[PDB]
């Protein structure tokens, strides 16, 4: 019995991950230039930031 | 007074030693230099032990630059260098200072490193934390300090000394005494560079192993071999510094005591007293490539860093 | 600012006042010995415990001529260990127990002790093994109906030792089993191995109380290896 | 080489081709 | 009864796996090799911080970016102040097996776990002028392996046992119990909306968990080993992964795919721990050799190398401001990166 | 994902001869140590025989020390165990298990209760 439920359990999370609506990646990878494009002048780590604002040195 | 005959020095003697120094020298450069790259090359390797193996390396290394070349200049030409000039003065005032301080080195890291491996071995501890405690730093940096304290004496007593033998006149450099601690020290100098550098050493190092040796000799099957073997080695050590220092303190020893000024065939007796002398500075040398030496045939995880 | 100043020199007492009681710390951790104590169901762990004590993890903390001793066995975890297994690592040395009588489950037991002795974090540690249950072993093997070569086809050509201590009260049947068993055991820890750690087996009963003294002789062997390998001296 | 007579030349002369020590 | 419901398990499968390809249009390699290269970006050391006795475990930068907070196996919680390398709050644990330790969002809440199969909680603001635990919350059935806050009154937990929970402090049980994964789980990390998050498991799959219906819903694979890093993009649609097969890889929520991987060959020993940056341009693991890497996100190349550890890395984390990253390693040392 | 399927398994007349065939997809083959699990009724799981991982060392159990050959296929990336003079001793269900980590030399946790890495076996009856 608990392993009938487990087994129906598990096909039926498999059924839920199949029925999905999923955009193709190619608007995901548009969306991940975007965020890196409006958001790299603020990462000081990405480019070497002046000698005066870094508060390590 | 005059002697009938003159005392001399062979040739065949002189090429002989010089050949024996050149073989040496080499020896001597290399593997003390191949030793010390390991240590500070290695990031990982540095430690405790490595210290005194570095430092007393570095003392026998000051020691084999120093002693071969001039003492083999005397062999082949009899004049002290540039004697004409200042800078014989200043070689004259210099080196003997410097010798002393690298031997002191040697036989003071010598003593450490002796002092050590027995808490080493009988001490209810695993030494550890890669990198240097404060006690091994504060001993390399007195050994070196008092080394090089212990040796102005020798620094500042050396002059040049005029006098006319046979006719001709030379410049000598020797330790001509003009103050009472200076005096002191030219009547009290063989006995002393014969005791505080044979007879302490030699305890120290005697005791220490003793008593390493009797709790680490005395399962137990496998391990009896390894702690047959390490016994004998460190054993093995002592009795080859004694065997290669002691004729050239008892060339010493028997030129300061037997030899008299009355006697007239004393020429042949100075003879004898001259040769043995050179044996002993290549015997001393001896002590400069050996114990680098040892390490290749002991640990076998010395052999691969020698071998890369 | 001045507020500020006294501030950060209060701030630098606090550093000072935690740095001095990390050293009191520092001076008691590292003059005690922990052990784990790995063993199956079959065999007999609480007996041991007990010897070593009337002197999810459970702790037995004992002290054999002022040295003292911590060790540890888990019980509470699941069946896999693949993963707390890394958590020892600075253990000065394992103990094993086997079970020298039930020959069902005497393979398995190997096995383990083979992933004991070839690992990453666990290639530096020494083992300290234990035989239990010899009486069952030397009856059930002195009563027959039972052949070792059933489950150890290599045991009918074995040669009896060509040293041992055998007590007084002992048949070579006896003896030729307790030793195959051990070697069996042996063979494993001298295939591999660049002579970083070794092992010390002995052989105990369930009515035993001299199982102390074993370990204060091992622990001893394992520290002085260990520091002789750092001082360049073989 | 050190020996306290200038006037024993045959000690001199040693003291001229000997090592430093 | 088994039989049919394989064969339809194995029907449900291929059904994934064609509306998996069907999403497919185009490699992320090609059509991110138009943007310019990021260029090196080599990195130095900084202040070093010292003062632990045995290897280190975990790792919590903060929220304002100027504290932070390790654990050690002397049973040893230390609390830093990285600007001017001191020590503020040291604490001993109850138990000497500590294997995960994290900082609340709000700087006030210190989360300890371990070995025990309880979590501890230190409550940083006192009345009493020391630091005392006030709340442990127990219920597992094995080895807890993370404690990430949403709030001051949720933790969610796992453990490994094959289960992770959502706790409430007031309460001190489990109000919702996510279950499902048949294996053992180890590292979890929130989401910047503070509504899904994921979980990493030895069964090989990652997947995506809700609070508040609780359910599962999705699940990834790819890692063929042991999955043992996780973490989270800036925008909550993305997600790297590091598992025991020296591989790391990349998920993308909405296309339910794995978009690149970064590989090597030179690269035998697996991850440990990873993290992200600020603009989602540098994303930093540890590996096993005695050294960090810091990878480029949109490209597929390596400009920079952290080095300076002796022994295994363990701790890594960026800042909330993307001023410096911490890094600690086993052997007793933190190392900090700008 | 990571898929093994057994292939094999059937009754057995007494002094028989078969051969269990495991294959498996979804990772380097090159690069795992693999070995065999058994079960008989009435007990756990029990080891049989292990290969390793360039197909150089191998090792068997006391009790089938002169009846079984294990061996694999890297090219066709299969595992095989095949199986001579056979015993009525043996009736039980066989797994094709799986060490977890790469490049190493030693595997914990291939007999569980639960392990995730473990095929879902044969059945053989003698």
């Amino acid at each position: 019995t608990a392993s009938i439920a487990q087994a129906r359990k598990l096909v039926e999370q498999l059924k839920m991950e199949a029925n999905i609506d999923r955009i193709k990646v190619s608007k995901a990878a548009a969306d991940l230039m975007a965020y890196c494009e409006a958001h790299a002048k603020e990462d000081p780590l990405l480019t070497p930031v002046p000698a005066s604002e870094n508060p390590f040195r | 007074n005059y002697c009938p005959q003159q005392t001399k020095i062979t040739s065949a003697f002189k090429y002989i030693n010089t050949v024996i120094s050149c073989t040496i020298f080499i020896v001597g450069m290399v593997g003390n230099a191949t030793l010390l790259r390991i240590i500070y090359q290695n990031k990982c390797m540095r430690n405790g032990p490595n210290a005194l193996i570095a430092s007393l390396a570095l003392g026998d290394l000051i020691y084999v630059v120093i002693d071969l070349p001039i003492n083999v200049f005397k062999l082949l030409a009899g004049r002290w260098p540039f004697d004409h000039n200042d800078f014989g003065v200043f070689l004259c005032k210099l080196f003997p200072f410097l010798q002393k301080s690298s031997v002191g080195i040697t036989v003071l890291n010598l003593c450490a490193l002796s002092v050590d491996r027995y808490r080493a071995v009988a001490s209810w501890s695993r030494v550890q934390g890669i990198g240097i405690p404060l006690v091994t730093a504060i001993e390399i940096v007195s050994i070196w300090i008092l080394s090089f304290i212990l040796a102005i004496p020798e620094a500042i007593g050396f002059v040049m000394v005029p006098f006319e033998y046979r006719g001709e006149q030379h410049k000598t450099c020797m330790l001509n005494a003009t103050s009472k601690f200076m005096e002191f020290y030219q009547d009290v100098k063989d006995w002393w560079l014969f005791g505080f550098y044979f007879c302490m050493p030699l305890v120290c190092t005697a005791i220490f192993y003793t008593l390493m040796t009797c709790e680490m000799l005395n399962a137990l099957s496998e391990h009896l071999k390894q702690r047959r073997e390490v016994a004998k080695t460190v054993f093995c050590l002592v009795v080859i510094f004694a065997l290669c220092w002691f004729p050239l303190h008892l060339s010493r020893i028997l030129k300061k005591t037997v030899y008299n000024e009355m006697d007239k065939n004393r020429c042949e007796l100075l003879s004898f007293l001259l040769l043995m002398d050179y044996i002993g500075i290549n015997l001393a040398t001896m002590n400069s490539c050996i114990n680098p030496i040892a390490l290749y045939f002991v640990s076998k995880k010395f052999k691969n860093c020698f071998q890369s | 600012t001045e507020d500020q100043r006294n501030e950060e020199k209060a701030q630098r007492e606090a550093n000072k006042k935690i740095e001095k009681q990390l050293q009191k710390d520092k001076q008691v951790y590292r003059a005690t010995h922990r052990l784990l104590l790995l063993g199956a169901d079959n065999s007999g762990k609480s007996t041991i415990v007990k010897q070593m004590r009337i002197l999810g993890i459970f702790e037995t903390k004992f002290q054999v001529d002022k040295v003292n001793f911590h060790m540890f066995d888990v019980g509470g975890q699941r069946d896999e260990r693949r993963k707390w297994i890394q958590c020892f690592n600075d253990v000065t040395a394992i103990i094993f127990v086997v079970d020298s009588s039930d020959y069902n489950r005497l393979q398995e037991a190997l096995n383990l002790f083979k992933s004991i002795w070839n690992n990453r974090w666990l290639r530096t540690i020494s083992v300290i093994l234990f035989l239990n249950k010899q009486d069952l072993l030397a009856e059930k093997v002195l009563a027959g109906k039972s052949k070792i070569e059933d489950y150890f086809p290599e045991f009918a050509r074995y040669t009896t030792p060509e040293d041992a201590t055998p007590e007084p009260g002992e048949d070579p049947r006896v003896t030729r089993a307790k030793y195959f068993i051990r070697d069996e055991f042996l063979r494993i820890s001298t295939a591999s191995g660049d002579g970083r750690h070794y092992c010390y087996p002995h052989f105990t009963c369930a009515v035993d109380t001299e199982n102390a003294r074993r370990i204060f002789n091992d622990c001893k062997d394992i520290i002085l290896q260990m520091n002789l390998r750092e001082y360049n001296l073989v | 080489c050190s020996c306290s007579s200038l006037m024993d030349k045959e000690c001199v002369y040693f003291c001229h081709l000997d090592i430093i020590w | 009864e088994l039989d049919q419901l394989r064969q339809e398990a194995e029907q449900l499968k291929n059904q994934i796996r064609d509306a998996r390809k069907a999403c497919a249009d185009a490699t992320l390699s090609q059509i991110t090799n138009n943007i310019d290269p990021v260029g090196r970006i080599q990195m130095r050391t900084r202040r070093t911080l010292r003062g632990h006795l045995a290897k280190i475990y975990a790792m919590h930068w903060g929220t304002d970016s100027r504290l932070l907070v390790s654990a050690s196996q002397d049973g040893k919680l230390i609390i830093w102040d990285s600007y001017t390398t001191n020590k503020v709050h040291a604490i001993p644990l109850r138990s000497s097996w500590v294997m995960t330790c994290a900082y609340a969002p709000s700087g006030n809440y210190v989360a300890c776990g371990g070995l025990d199969n309880i979590c501890s909680i230190y409550n940083l603001k006192t009345r009493e002028g020391n630091v005392r635990v006030s709340r442990e919350l127990a219920g597992h059935t094995g080895y807890l392996s993370c404690c990430r806050f949403l709030d001051d009154n949720q933790i969610v937990t796992s453990s490994g046992d094959t289960t992770c929970a959502l706790w409430d402090i007031e309460t001190g049980q489990q109000t919702t119990t996510f279950t499902g994964h048949t294996g053992d789980v180890m590292s979890l990390s929130l989401a910047p909306d503070t509504r899904l998050f994921v979980s990493g498991a030895c069964d090989a799959s990652a997947k995506l968990w809700d609070v508040r219906e609780g359910m599962c819903r999705q699940t990834f694979t790819g890692h063929e080993s042991d999955i043992n890093a996780i973490c989270f993009f800036p925008n909550g649609n993305a997600f790297a992964t590091g598992s025991d097969d020296a591989t790391c890889r990349l998920f993308d929520l909405r296309a339910d795919q794995e978009l690149m991987t970064y590989s090597h060959d030179n690269i035998i020993c697996g991850i440990t721990s990873v993290s992200f940056s600020k603009s989602g341009r540098l994303l930093l693991a540890g590996y096993d050799d005695f050294n960090c890497n810091v990878w480029d996100a949109l490209k597929a190349d390596r400009a920079g190398v952290l080095a300076g550890h002796d022994n295994r890395v363990s701790c890594l984390g960026v800042t909330d401001d993307g001023m410096a990253v911490a890094t600690g390693s086993w052997d007793s040392f933190l190392k900090i990166w700008n | 994902q990571v898929q093994l399927q057994e292939s094999g398994g059937g009754l057995v007349q007494p002094g028989g001869s078969l051969r269990l065939s495991c294959a498996a997809s979804g990772f380097t083959f090159s690069n795992y140590k693999m070995n065999w699990v058994r079960q008989a009724p009435g007990k756990g799981l029990e080891w049989v025989s292990d290969i390793s991982q360039s197909g150089a060392s191998i090792s068997y159990t006391g009790s089938v020390k002169g009846r079984f050959t294990i061996s694999r296929d890297n090219a066709k990336n299969t595992l095989y165990l095949q199986m001579n003079s056979l015993k009525p001793e043996d009736t039980a269900v066989y797994y094709c298990a799986r060490c977890p980590a790469p490049f190493t030399r030693d595997c914990f946790d291939v007999t569980s209760t639960t392990y995730a890495y473990r095929g879902q076996g044969t059945q053989v009856t003698v």
